[PDB]
């Protein structure tokens, strides 16, 4: 339905990114492909995931100095310190997940933008990841050129 | 015609929340993990630590490196001599090796003690040297814990009042006597006609010794133990007493039988007890029964500039010899002391008692350059802030915390789809 | 002026989301309605607000273990600990407010996107929440169909 | 024609900043708030706490539950007997109930003491039992604070030197005497011709008692108080002295009038003082005037494995009887002690002195399963990290912090409009 | 290439924001100007930078109460506390940098949106910061009117 | 035709990462920085501090403000009198000014001491007043550190047993004697026929003095020092002894030569030593040789309600006079004490010894309203949480931390371009 929405599918049916088309005869009746050659997305995903190492290394590198002469574990204090560290880690996590989401979404916008400028101005944008093509201007091999499926 | 990129997820996809965007993914990976813990001894700072030992860390031993539990580079960081021990140097018994232990290091490794075990067979009227041993190392470890440096003080300034009293000798002590305490006896006191005169002495704990500042001294305030006053009156008039006073006259040690009950073991005969005490520098007085006088002649000098929790290494013989676990129990009851213990017997490469494979494994960490935490559980590197199980105290450095693996948050991996807004 | 901008109004004049139209005779002279049936927005607002509970519960659930044998309050230490906790709470607040803002803005984009695909390709997007309709293609009941006011 | 969704705000809208987007709204709601604080006693761990008490927590009392300040389930966690008190068991006065208090629990509740108040009318030459009471519970609370367990030791190993000395009896003590200390008298010392011989005794504090490890002992080092030496020479030759020594001869307690001034109250007559001291396990000596010898015969055994700050509950009678506030003042001056106090008089349901509505309210928290913090201000649940007013120490657990309500940040609510960029 | 992308240039060549044009004769051959009168961007940058003071003052205002009677510096503890504070400062930094980025990007969208509504509906949006103008509808002085370069 | 805004960066642009968007920029600016540190004395709370001083902070001095090291408003916060010192008031030597120092303040400034330096030339058999000085201020600073208030107690309740003993006078003490200790002598003891009777006395440390609660007392337990017993037997029979006991008989101070060695300096003659001790409130006993008795007659009363680390200001004369650095060394060895020291000599505006430009600069901070941290390195305002170099302890307040300038993160400035997505 176009890059602003994520939909669910039951049973089998692969998840991911697919090409979708709508009308024709009036009224038409849907259609969704079985995924194109979006190797850009796969490559971007790879880069974004590897980029998380920076934030993780920052956390791993930080360990508080301590000195205990006591002979019996102070279990409650030990656990409190861990709980606080886990709390910090949870915030960093929420920051990282959002940082992935926003940068992937942007990378997807950047994919759709290349498509728009490929068939320009044949494309006609209808919100991110959606286009209106007048099946008069464009045959089937032109749409094949513009959307590459 | 409307052509759209469409985003869809499966039942296999789970939603991960973010501050400013969510993520759908099928797989997750933990964000971080646990750091391994290695048993044995190590240091967080290779440029500020000191070891005290015996043959097993003595690079000058004829059988080095077969006789060593550490490699050369680590041995250079030790102050060791074959046959030596802190306790041996404290008392200086006849015929034993007498090493002047001294050094500085915020981190300290004590790998010594075995050279005065029950196997040594040192008598010298000792009531129970194993007890004396435990008590001595307890005082050492407590003082060392808050000190940067340590040195034997091999001779205290001493002065006795008597002019007739002479140096003591015993058949039970190789027909000689300890270096410390010194033994002074009056030959004329005989419980016939003569009772003699009460003996007096002073000993001084210095404010320094060589380049080492002294804020605290470990000394033995020894006294003789008789089983009853009747048994004592075989040697001296009245009850036994040997009392220790500071400069003002405050009783700080000794045994006074004018007020305290006798506790000598039945028909054991005369015994000597030598409890160790931590004393400030200064001049101290002694009052004793006429015939016998004991005077401290050595100490261990410490500062109070501070140090890290210390490490004490198990110091026992091979199975064939008679050992004790006094330094273990001294360490266990002393704050800021970390004990390193073998799980298998000591089997040496040089001879029976020097060069053990397990101990070499346990002491191997003393040569590492990347240890950030030292604990009673072992030592770690600075991989993550977490460990699977607690690091038991005492401990110091950048020490990891225990958390359940389930509380370590995850990150999305594999095929990933972004999500934002309500999508409805 | 279209979803990228927020404007101010004086005196009375209700605040919120409204329909706005521009030219006609050349030159025209503005017009702003008095709010349509954007019950989607009201519903999304409700969901987004309730979604903040997760972050709040995380904070409330975290309380440091302590043990004091002392008989007199250490007021300065007590206050310092509170100040640090309030600091953390302030960062979480700033994260939550932004998380609401971004997800509401996206929900608004998702509302505008449905409108675009309702009159497609009659709509013609002019940035988010804005459209160009040629009052030739569309009567008044078509615009009524497309924009629902 | 250009058709646009338009976003507008009023003067009623205020801007809330975010990291990655701002928000306009008319209403705000606080993000979190304060957790209520409940006065009274409670515990953070129902599986590791112990109570010590009297009739008011004794489920075996004939009038249970009317005589109880706690429900059955809480009473099962108490070690209590009707008529008992720690102090009563410490001394064991004639005809009083003598309960062997013992138990383990990191959290400890002391709800006992009233059974030896001024109302009891116990004499036994007591100089001031209220003073002795305060001093006794002070030592108990201090020792209990760092111990996991506690047990009465109902009989110390004791030995007196005299063969002629016999057990002491007094008209002021029901023609009998305390269980502790024991009283030994020499009938032949008469200030005519006879002065007698100085009396001696030893008492041992064990390293354990039953299943309980002993690291510390609370004992009384009692002595008799005379007003002057002239008044004492009515019984004994020379001044009065009763001195306590450890194994080596260090004076640790007692009253010696060879050096200390007499402080007996004018014409009061002979009085006994019984200060409590915390002593290590071992064997201790006693030296006294020939005619009278006092020897400790009981103790309270503690470990040093650690514990939480303790809770002490006000132990007073109904208005009709004579009470004291000794356990209150003992608690107030002792680190790590939390005192629970009623604001209205004690009015019992069973009889006058057992089963009080207010106390039941204050002790009701002892049965809760969701208490995370215990303090001198009361106890809390784990709702928020904040409280409106300080939780006064002593305290332990997940304890809330005080902050002003104004420093609690808010979140936007009601009609909401997002804002980003400069919009200009 | 239009507001979703940032490109690199070698040697000299000024960096920043410029006007770019594409085809004409078939096939055309690029062209990039030398920056227009985007004083809005310069002004927005100024405002956004000054807006960071709030977050910085929050950090500067927070200093933990301490009390040490000890006479010798506890260097390792001192350093650990600093390291933890620097860690917090690093997270705030990452939040601020992103807050600038997102709000500048939005301000740029708001600039492009004004251009779209200036030549409406002559503009025809092709993703953010890009337009399709039919050099039939628009002379050179109209494009001069719409894009102001 | 396609018309686009194009974003481009140079080699001069560097990428700055963000959580939710990156930024290209050419310039960076540090996010924050270091707070200046000012040497000298100050306070974090102008409404809760107290100063104790002499002429240099005495607003009633005839030459004020030329004679003052502080302005009027700061002087009002001091308790000072020209010619006074804590030590002078402790002993009360003949002809010296005797100010009753008293006040309350959680923060404390001690700017006094110079008025009893070697320049004073006070004899009174003093063995070494500089030593006594250092010892006295050590006890004061330790007690003051944990107290809210301080007051001189100008007269202890005292009672001597002797009826023949009379007040002591010495040619070396202006033919008079100290206010404290009091000196009592028996004229009849002559080592012919007479040895006299052992002297006795009691002194009481009160639980309060005026409005001030006393939990702790600094007192001097003085004794006379002879070089040997032969030298002492010129005055008294047997050895010298002057012993101090608490209520029970525990020796707490004094000099007993029955057990301790003499340490009088060769042919120096009789000397008096006056070590200061911190004692609880109560009644204390004294036993001494028949001819001479010393009894404490003054104290300094402290509470234990707590206080901040104290500030001690260097108290020395101008170069022309003979000074000491006893209060400096007292401060250096005492926990929780901060010492303020000049780098140039004292040159006064009024006369030589009052009104110094450097000291006025160093004490100027005592009038500031914006100091948040006070340390041994100086004081700071609340600009940033960081300082370039460590703030040395002791310290208290909102104290800055040291970090390297390189670890302070930066923010993008100048021309800025946003970046998001992979752009590939
Ligand atoms: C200094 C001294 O007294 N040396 C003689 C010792 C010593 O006096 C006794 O041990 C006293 O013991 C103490 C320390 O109280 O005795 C020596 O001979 C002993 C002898 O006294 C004892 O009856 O029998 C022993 C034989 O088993 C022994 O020979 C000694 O101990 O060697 C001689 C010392 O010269
Ligand atoms: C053990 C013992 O001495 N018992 C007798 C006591 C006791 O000796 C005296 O109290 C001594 O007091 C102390 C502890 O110093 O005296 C008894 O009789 C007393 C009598 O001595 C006293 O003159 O008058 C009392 C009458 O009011 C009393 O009867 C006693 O106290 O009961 C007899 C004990 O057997
Ligand atoms: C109270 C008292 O004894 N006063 C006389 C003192 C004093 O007795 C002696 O100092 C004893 O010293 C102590 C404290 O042990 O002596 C006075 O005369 C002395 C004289 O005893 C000494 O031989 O010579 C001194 C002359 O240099 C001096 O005159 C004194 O010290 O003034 C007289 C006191 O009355
Ligand atoms: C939902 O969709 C995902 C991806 O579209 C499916 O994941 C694939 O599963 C097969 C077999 O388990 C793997 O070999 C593939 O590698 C997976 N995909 C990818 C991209 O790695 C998943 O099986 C689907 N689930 C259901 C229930 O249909
Ligand atoms: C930011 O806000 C979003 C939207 O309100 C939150 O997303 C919700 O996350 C929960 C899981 O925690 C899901 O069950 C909801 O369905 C999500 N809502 C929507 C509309 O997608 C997100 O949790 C918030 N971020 C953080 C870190 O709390
Ligand atoms: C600004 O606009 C808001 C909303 O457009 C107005 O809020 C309404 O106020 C009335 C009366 O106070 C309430 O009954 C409504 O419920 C409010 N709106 C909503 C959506 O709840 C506000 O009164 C306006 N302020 C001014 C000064 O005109
Ligand atoms: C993120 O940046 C924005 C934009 O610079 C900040 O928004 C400003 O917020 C203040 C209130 O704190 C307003 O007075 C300004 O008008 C806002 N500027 C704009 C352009 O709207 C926002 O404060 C920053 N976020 C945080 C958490 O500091
Ligand atoms: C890269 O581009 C930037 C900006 O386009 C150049 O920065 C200018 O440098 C000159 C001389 O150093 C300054 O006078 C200008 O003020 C700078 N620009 C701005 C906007 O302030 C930079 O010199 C370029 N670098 C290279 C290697 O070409
Ligand atoms: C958020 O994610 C982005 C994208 O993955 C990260 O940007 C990378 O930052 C590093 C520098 O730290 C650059 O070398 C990479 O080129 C950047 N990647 C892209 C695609 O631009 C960014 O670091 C993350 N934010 C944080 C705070 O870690
Ligand atoms: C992936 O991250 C690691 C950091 O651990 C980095 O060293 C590596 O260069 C990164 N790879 C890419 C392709 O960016
Ligand atoms: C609202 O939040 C609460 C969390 O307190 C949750 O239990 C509830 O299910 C949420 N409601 C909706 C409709 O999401
Ligand atoms: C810039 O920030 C400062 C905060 O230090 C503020 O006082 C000032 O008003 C701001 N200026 C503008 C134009 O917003």
């Amino acid at each position: 339905f176009g890059l602003l929405f994520v939909g669910f599918v039951a049973g089998g049916v692969a998840g991911g990114y697919f090409w979708g088309r709508s009308n024709g005869g009036g009224g038409g009746a849907s259609v969704s492909s079985t995924q194109a050659g979006f190797d850009k997305i796969g490559k971007d995903i790879q880069q974004l995931r590897n980029d998380t190492n920076a934030a993780i290394e920052g956390f791993n590198g930080r360990i508080a100095h301590d000195e205990q002469a006591i002979k019996n574990l102070a279990k409650e204090i030990e656990d409190a310190r861990a709980e606080a560290l886990v709390g910090e880690l949870g915030i960093i996590r929420s920051l990282i997940v959002a940082n992935i989401s926003m940068n992937l979404k942007e990378s997807l916008y950047e994919l759709a933008n290349q498509i728009t400028k490929r068939g320009g101005g044949i494309a006609q944008e209808a919100g991110p990841g959606c286009w209106y093509v007048d099946s008069e201007n464009c045959d089937a091999s032109c749409k094949e050129y513009i959307f590459n499926f | 015609e409307l052509i759209c990129i469409v985003q869809r997820v499966n039942e296999s996809f789970s939603l991960h929340s973010g501050f400013g965007g969510n993520v759908y993914s099928m797989k997750t990976e933990p964000m971080t993990g646990f750091t391994n813990v290695t048993k044995g001894a190590s240091v967080i700072n290779q440029k500020d630590w000191i070891g005290f030992g015996d043959a097993r860390t003595d690079l000058t031993n004829d059988q080095f490196p077969a006789s060593s539990d550490v490699p050369l580079a680590v041995a250079k960081k030790f102050r060791s001599l074959s046959g030596a021990s802190l306790m041996l140097s404290a008392f200086g018994p006849p015929g034993k090796v007498d090493y002047l232990y001294q050094g500085c290091g915020k981190e300290k490794v004590f790998y010594e003690g075995v050279n005065w075990s029950p196997e040594a067979g040192i008598d010298c009227f000792g009531s129970n040297w194993t007890q004396t041993k435990k008590d001595f190392y307890s005082r050492i470890y407590e003082a060392a814990r808050s000190s940067t440096c340590m040195t034997l003080v091999n001779s205290l300034d001493t002065k006795i009042s008597s002019t007739t009293a002479t140096a003591g000798t015993a058949s039970s002590c190789s027909s000689s006597w300890m270096k410390s305490p010194l033994w002074y006896a009056e030959s004329s006191v005989n419980p016939p006609q003569v009772c003699g005169t009460e003996q007096s002495a002073t000993f001084t704990l210095p404010t320094s010794f060589g380049i080492y500042k002294c804020n605290k001294h470990v000394v033995q305030l020894c006294y003789f133990v008789y089983e009853n006053k009747a048994k004592f009156n075989t040697f001296g008039c009245g009850d036994y007493y040997q009392n220790y006073y500071d400069g003002n006259g405050n009783l700080i040690g000794g045994m006074d039988n004018r007020v305290a009950a006798y506790r000598g073991i039945a028909n054991a005969g005369v015994k000597i007890e030598c409890p160790s005490k931590i004393l400030n520098p200064g001049t101290y007085s002694i009052k004793s029964t006429p015939r016998f006088l004991l005077v401290p002649k050595r100490s261990y000098c410490f500062d109070t500039d501070g140090g890290y929790p210390i490490q004490v290494v198990q110091s026992e013989w091979s199975a064939s010899r008679r050992s004790d676990n006094a330094t273990e129990e001294a360490c266990l009851q002393t704050e800021g002391c970390i004990f390193i213990k073998k799980t298998t017997p000591y089997v040496g490469e040089a001879a029976d008692n020097a060069g053990d494979i397990e101990m070499r494994q346990l002491l191997s960490g003393l040569g590492n350059n990347d240890t950030v935490c030292v604990s009673q559980s072992g030592y770690t590197k600075g991989e993550t802030p977490f460990v699977k199980d607690y690091l038991s105290p005492p401990k110091y450095g950048r020490c990891q915390l225990k958390t359940d693996s389930g509380r370590i948050p995850t990150l999305p991996s594999g095929l990933i789809i972004p999500q934002a807004g309500t999508d409805s």
